[PDB]
């Protein structure tokens, strides 16, 4: 509701209107793939968040191995039955604990999953993701997120710089 | 009731547990 969480919910819908806009499907206005709110210059925060959250955006399930087929299959979801889908993702997601994978596992699915919810339920079923993801996020998972490092590891990954300065950097006086 | 969202949350906490790997999978 009111916790900072504006530049969160500009970045999910970035992408998720990245994979949408293959097919021709925004709500901020059928055409974005950005923000469309942030503003950011590009080169001190935003396009390092940006670049490193596409760089393991797909590096989620890396090289698909962890399950088998199961983004596209199917598909169940309806008004009364996607509830139950709801609270499973999370109490799911809170298997490990809520970390920077979360983000990167709904970064495909959710997008792999909306292509075709969008498609069986109108432009009204991704609208609500797109709040939704906020909402649950925020709820949960900003705080967990980064409590743990999340953009941390995100620009770690892309950056390959773990192991310069931040091992022995944020783990005895930070 | 969602019998399929077992995979929901399941396929989806699946993936997303390459977070325990701290970037290095």
């Amino acid at each position: 509701m009111s916790a900072m969480s504006q530049s969160n919910r500009e970045l999910v819908v970035d992408f998720l209107s990245y994979k949408l806009s293959q097919k021709g499907y925004s709500w901020s206005q059928f055409s974005d793939v950005e923000e469309n709110r942030t503003e950011a210059p590009e080169g001190t925060e935003s396009e390092a968040v940006k670049q490193a959250l596409r760089e393991a955006g797909d590096e989620f399930e890396l090289r698909y191995r962890r399950a088998f087929s199961d983004l596209t299959s199917q598909l169940h979801i309806t008004p009364g039955t996607a509830y139950q889908s709801f609270e499973q993702v999370v109490n799911e997601l809170f298997r490990d604990g809520v970390n920077w994978g979360r983000i990167v596992a709904f970064f495909s699915f959710g997008g792999a999953l909306c292509v075709e919810s969008v498609d069986k339920e109108m432009q009204v079923l991704v609208s609500r993701i797109a709040a939704w993801m906020a909402t649950y996020l925020n709820d949960h998972l900003e705080p967990w997120i980064q409590e743990n490092g999340g953009w941390d590891t995100f620009v770690e990954l892309y950056g390959n710089n773990a192991a310069a300065e931040s091992r022995k950097g944020q783990e005895r006086l930070e | 009731e969602e019998q399929w969202a077992r995979e929901i949350g399941a396929q989806l906490r699946r993936m997303a547990d390459d977070l325990n790997a701290q970037y290095e999978r």
